RNA sequence: UUUUC
RNA sequence: AGUGCAGAAGAGGAGAGUGGAAUUCCAUGUGUAGCGGUGAAAUGCGUAGAUAUAUGGAGGAACACCAGUGGCGAAGGCGGCUCUCUGGUCUGUAACUGACGCUGAGGCUCGAAAGCGUGGGGAGCAAACAGGAUUAGAUACCCUGGUAGUCCACGCCGUAAACGAUGAGUGCUAAGUGUUGGAGGGUUUCCGCCCUUCAGUGCUGCAGCAAACGCAUUAAGCACUCCGCCUGGGGAGUAC
């Protein structure tokens, strides 16, 4: 609806789950997916090809409201989060800038109990 | 051997002269080390508390991503 | 600050007081006293409402502003007294125009300091400003509910409060125990916080000390025949028999929220935190 | 001796410039009372600001220079009163050497 | 603690010629200024200790020069404990 | 980076 | 050994105020079937709208880069910024005091973390405890929760692998090479080389030691002073 034709994409990637959201230029949610969403499970979420069909599955429900460009906020430090963004240039989109925002600290809290495994 | 900035004869760092202090920092907007920009041990510790106060007033930003 | 009362004897073993150091005189003025009856809890018709009263020491009135009107006109502070009424310290105040009453004296307060009162006096510890000119995160007493009353809110010892945030209407305030009111901007208060703060901090002692404080015994309530109270009864010691343990009149006693709904304020009030 | 001061604050865009004049003559009187020898003041620029900081992202900028002993409160009487202002965002004093 | 103003008030008044820089009566006073100034500091701040031993420090080593000049002249060691104040 | 020798 | 005169450096200490980022909670817009988790799952949370996402609000704690075999302190330890009080160190000089020194049984002071008393505060984190997993069993490792405590003030206890496992004071004995702060000679725009000289701080090495290991001008080498300590392993730093 309404020919929006621009917005930002959000990328957030984890050790096991990698979960894409499509919104406006400010902006309220369009359409989401997940690797979890296409009906995976537990450690598969963690490939770069389950992201690559959520990331697609996510574009074609949002190029079906009017859209054409889009700009990548990555947060997840993850292992697909690049394939979602060249997946994302795949099925007919024109990411024309891309900020990778996962913020540090300045050394505020703790982590947790340094695993022993 | 590796040049210093201190070739000029300027003792107090003027704390405000934003064409001596912008080659310190990175683009992000970090600070860079004394490796580096090849300066004397005493000038990094200068330019490291005249930037940390030029910090506060906005006279230079905490993070550039935005 | 405290006396510790060495054990000489079995009522003086775990006694503690002040030193009544900051009090500067003994004298009160003529001009400020008013009489006091006791009541020990009884009405125009004479019975028992509020159990436990009565029987100590005589009191006086000390007549105490708490509206300051008087603006304009600087005040010289030269005693810090009692009330037997209040916990807190109170302090006699001399007006240039030769007029004097009383003032609480909060925290911080030597004598010889000027306090002034006016819309536009500067802020220090002891002026007293209309809420409007008060800017964000001071502390504050003697806060007017209603524009012209004189102070009702925080009065009493070690206490304080705080400015949250203004809008055009009303003015928000921390008060003590974490709430947040909406409170009108036409209101007096004072800047500082009370006197005294060690009132959690003695030792009564004896059971004559609390006795020569106005109180009474106050018998449990399970040791009652079953007639004046529904606790009571029972073979040996027994315990509360009955679900929800109650007071002497129904109303269960740990639970009920008893503020009415349907008040007046529930616009106002955000966030009861401690009640 | 005394200690040279830089006492550098910001001032709001959206004020006039009478108020401007009865700022800095407030701030000098308030000085000059409690035994500051003042020597030397400039208005630094009219710049903005590298973040927003109250909800504002300008700023008129003034330096104030002053020497003082440091026994005498000639300072503490500026920090109490420009903190409380609404006008005045920041304000920083450096010894100057 | 102390300027250098009633450093060189104090050193000329209690000199026994021009220039005694050294000269032990001399030593014992700005010692002893310094002392009460430094004790009005651990007054004030009563949680340093990095300044404290500063204060046992001058006290050692104002003890150990009146212990010499006792063993030497004891005119002048009851000239300068009346003209001091010490001495409990 | 699953227990066992 | 000191003190005056002239300079230099520094996360040495106490008091007071202030800044940005982040995690959690609250409020509101969008948004709907998942989120989180692991070697694998599951407890848990989500249709009473979660995660995600954008704007503000709250509050406590720690201070990214700078940062280094750097520095400071007798040791414990000390890194956002500013101001007030304040200790110690090093370099030139030797006009001033004329041996005023070292070590120090008992005594006094300080002393990481955990713990105790009273009053505050409580964002993360997490002994005790609860539930989910693995195993033959698992009161544990792994996961989801979660208090006392960790912070502030004023007192208490006086302990460690508090270690360089190397007590303090002083003199002597080949060199080589980096670094922190200084001070002199000349080339000199030297402020960007080199030569000489003080201190701390690394590393490789000779006589000499040592059971080898290794140490070696910052000796575990050559010597004097003073203090503490040891005499097979257990019983035990226990009993009285």
């Amino acid at each position: 609806k309404k020919n929006i034709e621009s917005g930002v994409a959000h990328i957030h990637s984890t050790f096991n789950n990698t979960i894409v959201m499509i919104t406006d230029t400010h902006g309220n949610a369009l359409a989401w997916s997940s690797a979890g969403s296409l009906g995976f499970k537990g450690s598969k979420k963690s490939t770069p090809f389950a992201a690559q069909m959520a990331a697609e599955a996510a574009t074609k429900v949002a190029m079906e409201h009017g859209l054409k460009t889009v700009d990548v906020t990555v947060k997840g430090p993850g292992s697909g989060r690049e394939a979602a963004i060249r997946s994302l240039q795949a099925t007919g989109l024109e990411v024309t800038a891309i900020r990778d925002v996962t913020p540090v600290p300045h050394n505020g809290c703790r982590p947790p109990k340094r695993r022993r495994v | 051997k590796v040049d210093y900035i201190a070739a000029n004869h300027i003792e107090y760092i003027d704390y405000k002269d934003t064409e001596l202090l912008k080659r310190f920092i990175s683009e992000r907007g970090k600070i860079l080390p004394r490796r580096v920009t090849g300066t004397g041990a005493k000038n990094q510790r200068k330019l490291t508390i005249a930037i940390k106060r030029a910090r506060i007033m906005g006279l230079l930003p905490f993070v550039s991503d935005e | 600050a405290i006396k510790k009362y060495k054990p000489t004897t079995n009522g003086r073993r775990n006694m503690t007081s002040s030193d009544f150091a900051e009090i500067t005189t003994s004298t009160p003025e003529k001009s400020l006293l008013q009489p006091l009856k006791n009541n020990a809890g009884r009405n125009n018709n004479g019975r028992i409402t509020v159990r436990h009263q009565g029987g100590g020491h005589k009191r006086q009135y000390r007549v105490i502003d708490f509206k300051r009107n008087k603006d304009n006109v600087a005040a010289v502070v030269k005693t810090i007294e009692y009330d037997p009424n209040r916990s807190a310290n109170i302090a006699l105040v001399h007006y240039e125009d030769g007029v004097k009453a009383y003032i609480l004296a909060p925290k911080g307060l030597e004598v010889g300091m000027r306090l002034v009162s006016g819309p536009e006096a500067d802020i220090k510890v002891g002026n007293a400003l209309p809420l409007e000119n008060i800017p964000v995160g001071t502390v504050i007493h003697n806060i007017e509910m209603k524009p012209g009353k004189g102070g009702q809110l925080i009065r009493s010892a070690g206490t304080s409060a705080q400015v949250l945030g203004k809008e055009g209407k009303y003015v928000l305030i921390r008060l003590n125990s974490g709430e947040v009111r909406m409170i009108l901007a036409t209101c007096r208060a004072t800047i500082g916080s009370v006197g005294n703060e060690q009132h959690e901090l003695i030792n009564i002692g004896k059971a004559g000390r609390s006795r020569w404080m106005r109180k009474r015994p106050t018998v449990r309530g399970s040791v009652m025949n079953p007639n004046d109270h529904p606790h009571g009864g029972g073979e040996g010691k027994t315990p509360i028999g009955r679900k929800a343990p109650v007071s002497p009149w129904g109303q269960p006693a740990i639970g009920y929220k008893t503020r009415n709904k349907k008040a007046k304020s529930d616009k106002l009030i955000v966030r009861r935190r401690t009640k | 001796q005394d200690t040279k001061y830089e006492i550098m604050y910001i001032i709001r865009p959206n004020i006039d410039e009478e108020a401007k004049t009865a700022l800095v003559e407030r701030f000098d009187t308030i000085l000059k009372d409690n035994g500051a020898e003042v020597i030397e003041s400039k208005d630094w620029e009219k710049r903005r600001l590298a973040y927003e900081m109250n909800g504002f992202r300008e700023g008129i900028y003034h330096i104030v220079n002053v020497t003082s002993p440091s026994t005498a409160g000639a300072i503490n009487e500026f920090d109490r009163l420009a903190k409380i202002n609404d006008d005045i965002i920041r304000h920083m004093i450096v010894k100057v050497e | 603690a102390i300027s250098q103003e009633r450093k060189n008030e104090i050193i000329k008044e209690y000199a026994r010629h021009e220039g005694d820089t050294g000269s032990p009566e001399v030593q014992i006073a700005v010692l002893t200024e310094d002392i009460n100034q430094l004790n009005e500091h651990a007054r004030t701040h009563k949680k340093d200790h990095h300044s404290y031993r500063g204060l046992m420090k001058k006290i050692g080593h104002r003890r150990n020069l009146l212990a010499y000049l006792r063993k030497t002249d004891i005119q002048r060691y009851r000239e300068l404990i009346q003209r001091l104040g010490l001495r409990r």
